[PDB]
DNA sequence: TTTTTTTTTTT
């Protein structure tokens, strides 16, 4: 109740800092194919060719990119290529964000960090995508009490499942004050310990 | 024949009435409304069906309870079609994309001493009975 | 022999056990001659009966 | 409870129908057809029983109950509405309330069961109180096979001035009468169902004196004493003086720690001590 | 729908228009046929007009007439997608006019089709019970189970290296 | 209970016109006696109107006991008394009584036709739209019975001397249903009632009806106070007393005796609080040389023991059956489901085969059997003590080799067994006498 | 928000009390109240009349916006409608559910005046969440809510607004 | 969808 968290700017022009979510985004890996030699530093993947396709985290290709793709070139993951672009226009509430993830919004937001040409055509899916799983979220999320709502959850990604953990915290809130029962003063994080 | 109709639509009207007013938890903590908050519930995530249980129609209107005893067939229409006159002052206006309403499947559990299948001796031929057993078989679900 | 319906089906499995409350009636599909046959209508049913911090007993132990 | 389950177990027809003895259970039966109450109705809960069969039930028991010898069975109490389905009769709450305070399983201190029975009696915990009703319920139901034990065995020892028992713990459910509370009516049943049962007149007017295994580590056992039994007893117990002066006699180690004096803690071996200086001294 | 195929009919032929012909009259009379399996759904008799009007006399001409194939198979769900506890379930697919010797038995298809009950009455009284089928008009085998589809730049480095060394290229 | 009971000699001694009009005339006066029976008990009872409103007289031990080949023609529709075993019994299905049908043009209810047991009730034309069609019963006014179809058979050995045993039908309805199984011995008492059937007319070439028994009253004819047991126990020496009291002819074996006197009574099936589950039940396993009246200590634990089955090794789970009467394709017990609390007696344990011995094994260790056959997946429950006795191999039990050798078994079912006697001879002169002599 | 502070700020609506006790005058920080005159109406803050009820000292009063007729007009008003038409007090659940529960037997037909209230409410909550999903499947950028009261609002605000920012953000990432 | 009898392939 007061442990704030720092939160994710995982989504508008760069992650902060000292969030532990956009850490763990960056962490996944992507797709490179460099423009020069790697010499003294071949011993990971001594020196590593020219024009050679390799995996690399975010991070990582953050500084390694320049304009002129002086180092290296970038290509997406199929996740975001045209393939599954179509996939998630014919029904979005039918794919498992979880696997295809855990960081769909979060990873696509910073693919854009890449001026790669189709990029006016990624900044359209996630906001189609988005808008289309909306209704299924506002409504099973507001509406499940007292269940498990560990089935209503298990495709879901971290930008989701923290308006799932929104929802049901309004549900159970307003659910114990017609009941007479946010008047009791009780322990808050001591019962975590227990 | 004309008594029929007209004993219905008194009858789908105390049904109606159940639903709509029956509520639980004491003065003291406050109350709940425990069907219709059921009916909106099970509405909005797309499931139409709430479980009603007999104890509570029974102490609610007590003459309903004992014709869902002994002609559940005929009864059992009328609950079900005022629930669908229910969930339709609840959940409207439904939003954009369904604005037909859905029909409403009412289950019913009770808490009572339940017979056993040597014990169906045939003056038992429909009404509301409750027997124990385990699955032995199960058919593919088929159309009707 | 039951008859379940539509949110009833594909709700238990055999091998379970459970309480149903039926209707109680006959076949009309219209030994002896006036003998029909006899089924249960289902119209209620119950049944009898990994972790983050479980995972910490499993690290611990290894290490 | 089911109208079949609460008259084989009040202890007020569990004892005019001695409800104990194959011979005299068909009584049970014959009263029950005497009403048209079908037997499957009957071992139904009440709640759950048919709306033609309860219209006059309360009348047309207390009239055949007068063909039988039981003409107080009608008494004068209360009872209280709160809500849609709420409804209790004033020795409901008590049986409850007496049976939450006096639970056999201890899971602490004296002082945790009397706290979860001050809880149950403000209409905000209606969820202690529907369940202290089925303690209530497994007490009663392990009232009568201990009543059924001491008179299909004739454990009531005429000892002299006063009846005499005693229990044995390799009886099943005998350790839930081992607090010096809830064994106070367990014999004051008992004395309710012997009077009724036994053919002499002299036990008929005698009163019963019982000791059962309190702790199996000090060895003692705790005593009660209730008055002679009748219809219009005046209730004025004595053995308050009885127990002390005996004690007294013998010098034997005893403890009146209770706020009632009748209850005593006393030593295994220290029992027909005390029990012969008692027999005389009542004489 | 997808899955496994587990069995096959044979192939009957099945009318869809006749034409007869009046030996008397020298006219032409034609006949367009339908049944349950279409879809539009009105069942016709086959009855095979003989006399149109009592006067004259008819023979069908079996050479200017329109028949198709039908064929009837079970698809039925695969082994490791069940969840193992019941014996896995199965629908009837009904293909036609030259989809038909396209599916064998142990197969793994993905029929795209249209889903349909199909009704009946034995003696003027219907149970409400109805046999529901798919009336596909697509069929996919799943498993590429070749390797022809090489690519011209395979060929051509498969040229190459046929030409590089002619004395080490077995060794 | 709502059925009387009315045994006729006293109905002869106290009424001396009722006992004769009876056997003539059985279809009605057993009418009657209902409707006299009624207005006793709602006398003695005024209540008991809501318990079942209708009375039943049965009658008991008419004088005329018969066979079951000797009915002719004579006897149609007359009160009959015999006797046999029952070897089938259908499920208790409902029938109609009182049926009332709906008219599909006018929403009225037809007439309440009574149904007789013959002939398919024929409702006319609706007398309010006169619209005369295929109506259709009506499931809520409609007042339904039990019924019950069982085929009786002459007794084995009673009357069946030098031919092969008859059979008749019986019908038992709405109070008499579920009064007896597949081989109980009962004795009828009913009106024997026939029929016109058109297959029999068209396989025999003549017009030839068909007859059954309207069973009227079923009493089974079969095996169904301590304070003398106490100082009879108290004996101390009971032990002694009752050894000698099986095995009643068979003499010596004093030995054996005490084994299946321990395993009769059985011992205690305790259930182990670390959920091990062991079993209470004593199995035994005789062996010896032919010769040594083995199948008669089966045979006579037959009879003392309750509940107990038998069977031969030369069955032993359900199993699928077309059924008799019914004519469908069923599920019947086996011979292991049979002695689910008694006993199960095996004999010629050597003959069985590769199926029945990989089937007992399981058994033994678990009681508990599983059936997913052709009729539908079950798990039912098997708790039987096994007493069975194998043979000696060569003819002769030899003790050169270990008893595992002479057995010819395999080696884990001996495990399943708690004891094991070996019965054994030799040539002796002083019991050669005491043998012949009995 | 949560409702614990939404019921806090409903605590200032002025009711009317029927004390049976003596007193004079007092000067509160938030204004004046009395004389309490035995068996005279005065007019007081609900979270006074409330705690003088549960110590037995006064007799609650019905506010006349609370009558089993008007109500009955509201509830009809409502379905009618397509837009949130006004409601008797911009605070009328926590009214209707402190004084039900505390004083329900100084209310005549307290069990058909909560029923209506709750008809009220189940429709102005199917009424946001369609005015709040036309939001986000059209993507407007303002929504003028015309009489909602803070309770509604509060009741699905906190996942509005957070759901509406994580849209912006993705509306507005490829400029740069 | 059951017995019983008779021929031929198969473990
Ligand atoms: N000691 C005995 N006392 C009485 N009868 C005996 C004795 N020994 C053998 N018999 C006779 O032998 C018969 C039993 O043979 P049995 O044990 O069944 O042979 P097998 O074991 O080869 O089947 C009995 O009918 C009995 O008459
Ligand atoms: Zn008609």
């Amino acid at each position: 109740e007061a442990y704030f968290r720092v939160e994710s700017g995982a989504l508008g022009p760069e992650e902060n800092f000292l969030s532990l979510d956009d850490i763990l985004m960056s962490h996944e890996k992507l797709p490179v194919r460099t423009e020069t030699a790697m010499p003294r530093l071949g011993a990971f993947f001594n020196a590593v060719p020219q024009g050679s396709k390799l995996e690399l985290p975010l991070w990582l290709a953050k500084g390694l990119f320049d304009n002129k793709r002086r180092i290296l070139s970038v290509e997406l993951p199929k996740i975001y290529q045209e393939g599954w672009r179509t996939v998630f226009s014919a029904d979005p509430n039918v794919v498992d964000l979880h696997k295809m993830g855990p960081h769909f919004y979060g990873f696509g937001s910073q693919l854009l960090h890449f001026d790669s040409p189709e990029n006016a055509d990624i900044s359209q899916s996630l906001l189609q995508t988005f808008i289309g799983r909306f209704r299924r979220i506002m409504d099973s999320s507001q509406n499940a009490y007292n269940e498990d709502t560990s089935a209503l959850v298990a495709r879901l990604d971290e930008m989701e499942r923290g308006l799932f953990q929104t929802g049901q915290k309004g549900l159970n809130d307003f659910q114990c004050w017609e009941k007479g029962q946010a008047s009791q003063i009780t322990a808050s994080n001591l019962v975590q310990n227990y | 024949a004309d008594e029929g109709q007209a004993r219905k639509s008194q009858l789908q009207r105390r049904f109606k009435e159940f639903l709509r007013q029956y509520r639980v938890g004491t003065d003291r903590t406050g109350f709940t409304f425990k069907y219709r908050d059921e009916l909106k519930r099970h509405y909005n995530l797309g499931e139409y069906w709430i479980e009603v249980e007999m104890e509570d129609l029974a102490s609610f209107d007590e003459d309903l309870a004992d014709y869902l005893y002994k002609q559940p067939a005929e009864h059992l229409q009328l609950l079900e079609e005022a629930a669908k006159e229910v969930a339709d002052e609840v959940t409207r206006p439904r939003p954009s994309g369904e604005e037909v309403l859905q029909d409403i499947q009412v289950m019913l559990k009770s808490d009572a001493s339940p017979s056993s299948i040597r014990s169906l001796k045939s003056d038992m031929m429909s009404h509301l009975v409750k027997i124990p057993g385990i699955i032995i078989a199960a058919s593919a679900v088929r159309a009707k | 022999q039951l008859y379940c319906d539509r949110y009833l089906c594909d709700k238990v499995v055999p091998g379970n056990r459970v309480t149903i409350m039926g209707i109680y009636s006959i076949k009309k599909f219209g030994v002896g001659v006036g003998i029909r046959s006899s089924y249960i209508r289902v119209l209620g049913i119950q049944v009898d009966t990994v972790s983050p911090q479980e995972e910490e007993e499993f690290r611990r132990l290894a290490a | 409870w089911s109208l079949h389950d609460s008259l084989c177990n009040t202890s007020y027809t569990a004892a005019r129908f001695k409800l104990w003895s194959v011979h005299g259970q068909k009584r049970l039966q014959e009263f029950l057809a005497d009403m048209g109450l079908p037997l499957k109705q009957v071992k139904q809960k009440f709640q759950a029983m048919d709306i033609s069969l309860k219209e006059n039930l309360r009348e047309m028991i207390e009239q055949s109950a007068n063909k039988f010898g039981m003409k107080d069975m009608r008494v004068q109490t209360f009872s209280i509405h709160f809500g849609f389905k709420h409804k209790f009769l004033a020795s409901d709450v008590v049986f409850a309330t007496m049976s939450l305070m006096e639970s056999p399983e201890k899971d602490g201190s004296g002082t945790d069961h009397f706290i979860q029975a001050l809880d149950s009696l403000s209409r905000s915990n209606l969820d202690k109180l529907y369940h202290g009703l089925e303690l209530a319920k497994k007490q009663l139901r392990a009232t009568q096979q201990t009543i059924a034990s001491c008179l299909c065995t004739n454990l009531v020892i005429s000892q002299g001035p006063f009846l005499y028992c005693s229990l044995m713990e390799g009886t099943p459910d005998v350790m839930l009468f081992s607090r010096p509370a809830s064994l106070s009516l367990l014999s004051k049943h008992l004395l309710k169902s012997f009077v009724c049962s036994t053919k002499n007149r002299r036990c008929k007017l005698l009163p019963l004196v019982m000791a059962a295994p309190l702790s199996m580590e000090h060895g003692t056992v705790t005593v009660v004493g209730i008055p002679p039994e009748t219809d219009s007893s005046d209730r004025k117990n004595f053995f308050g003086r009885a127990f002390e002066k005996a004690a007294e006699s013998t010098s034997s180690r005893m403890l009146h720690n209770h706020f009632d004096l009748s209850v005593i803690e006393l030593k295994a071996e220290d029992r027909s001590k005390f029990l012969d200086a008692l027999i005389s001294l009542l004489s | 729908v997808e899955g496994i195929v587990t069995k096959c009919s044979l192939v009957r032929p099945k009318v869809v228009r006749s034409v007869h012909y009046c030996p008397a009259t020298k006219k032409t009379i034609e006949r367009r046929y339908s049944d349950l399996t279409t879809l539009v759904a009105f069942p016709s008799s086959s009855v095979y007009p003989t006399k149109d009007e009592e006067n004259n006399p008819l023979e069908t001409e079996y050479g200017l007439s329109v028949y198709k194939d039908h064929q009837t198979i079970t698809i039925q769900e695969m082994p490791e997608k069940a969840p193992a506890g019941q014996l896995p379930r199965s629908v009837d697919v009904i293909l036609d006019d030259d989809l038909v010797d396209k599916a064998k038995p142990g197969d793994r298809v993905q029929v795209v089709g249209t889903y349909r009950c199909l009704p009946g009455k034995k003696g003027g009284y219907t149970s409400g019970t109805f046999r529901t089928v798919l009336i596909a008009c697509n069929v996919k085998q799943m498993s590429k189970d070749a390797q022809p589809s090489f690519s011209a730049e395979d060929i051509a480095k498969i040229k190459k290296f046929s030409k590089t060394r002619s004395k080490d290229i077995f060794d | 209970r709502e059925s009387l009971v009315v045994n006729y000699e006293d109905l002869a001694a106290r009424e001396h016109v009722l006992a004769y009009f009876l056997p003539e005339a059985p279809a009605e006066l057993l009418q009657i006696f209902d409707e006299a029976a009624l207005e006793v008990v709602l006398a003695m009872y005024p209540k008991y109107d809501r318990i079942t409103n209708h009375i039943h007289v049965r009658i008991s031990h008419l004088p005329l006991v018969e066979e079951l080949r000797s009915l002719r023609q004579l006897h149609l529709n007359q009160l009959i008394r015999t006797s046999g075993v029952v070897t089938s019994c259908t499920g208790v299905l409902p029938q109609l009584s009182m049926v009332k049908y709906n008219c599909n043009k006018c929403n009225f209810v037809l007439g309440p036709f009574c149904q007789s047991q013959n002939q398919e009730v024929k409702p006319g034309s609706c007398p309010e739209c006169q619209s005369a069609g295929p109506f259709e019963v009506n499931m809520e006014e409609t007042i339904y019975q039990n019924y019950q179809r069982i085929r009786i058979q002459e007794s084995p050995g009673k009357v069946a001397a030098g031919r092969l045993p008859r059979s008749k039908d019986a019908i038992l309805l709405a109070d008499l249903v579920d009064s007896c199984k597949p081989g109980d011995e009962i004795e009828l008492t009913g009106i024997y009632h026939n029929n016109y059937d058109g297959s029999l007319n068209t396989a025999n070439g003549f017009p030839v009806f068909a007859t059954v028994i309207l069973a009227n009253h079923v009493a089974k004819k079969d095996n169904k106070d301590v304070k003398m047991i106490t100082s009879l126990s108290k004996d101390q020496q009971i032990g002694e007393k009752i050894f000698a009291s099986i095995a009643p002819s068979i003499y010596g074996h004093e030995d054996i005796k005490r084994g299946l006197a321990l395993a009769l009574f059985g011992g205690e099936p305790k259930n182990p609080g670390g959920k091990h589950k062991v079993r209470g039940d004593i199995n035994v396993l005789l062996c010896g040389d032919p010769g040594t009246a083995k199948s008669q200590f089966l045979k006579y634990i037959e009879k003392v023991s309750s509940r107990a089955i038998f069977t031969t090794g030369q069955g032993l789970t359900a199993y699928v059956q077309r059924h008799p009467v019914s004519r469908e394709w069923t599920l019947e017990a086996g011979a292991l489901v049979l002695a689910d609390r008694g006993v199960c007696l095996i004999d010629e344990f050597d003959k069985m085969n590769d199926q029945d011995r990989t089937s007992i094994h399981e058994a033994m260790e678990q009681q508990s059997i599983s059936i997913s056959k052709a009729g539908i997946v079950t798990s039912l429950q098997a708790r039987c003590t096994v007493i069975a006795a194998a043979n000696p191999i060569g003819g002769r039990y030899d003790p050169s080799l270990t008893f595992s050798e002479n057995v010819d078994l395999t080696e884990p079912i001996i495990s399943r067994f708690d004891i094991l006697c070996v019965v054994r001879d030799t040539v002796d002169p002083v019991q050669d006498e005491m043998l012949a002599r009995f | 928000m949560d409702a614990a502070e939404v019921e806090f700020l409903a605590e200032k609506e002025l009711v009317t009390i029927i004390p049976n006790f003596s007193l004079d005058k007092i000067y509160l920080i938030g204004g004046d109240l009395g004389p309490f005159n035995p068996g005279l109406p005065v007019e007081v803050p609900l979270w006074l009349a409330i705690n003088l009820k549960q110590r037995q000292k006064c007799r609650l009063l019905p506010p006349e916006w609370m009558d089993v007729e008007k109500l009955e007009k509201m509830r009809d008003h409502e379905r009618k409608e397509e837009t949130f038409t006004p409601m008797p007090s911009p605070y009328y659940m926590e009214l209707t559910k402190l004084l039900l529960n505390h004083a329900s037997d100084n209310i005549p037909k307290a069990d058909e005046i909560r029923t209506l209230v709750k008809d009220m409410w189940d429709t102005r909550i199917a009424k946001l969440r369609v005015s709040a999903d036309s939001f986000v499947r059209q993507q407007e950028a303002h929504a003028k809510l015309d009489n909602l009261t803070l309770m509604e609002i509060n009741t699905s605000g906190t996942f509005l607004t957070q759901a509406l920012n994580h849209m912006y953000k993705l509306r507005t990432n490829l400029q740069p």
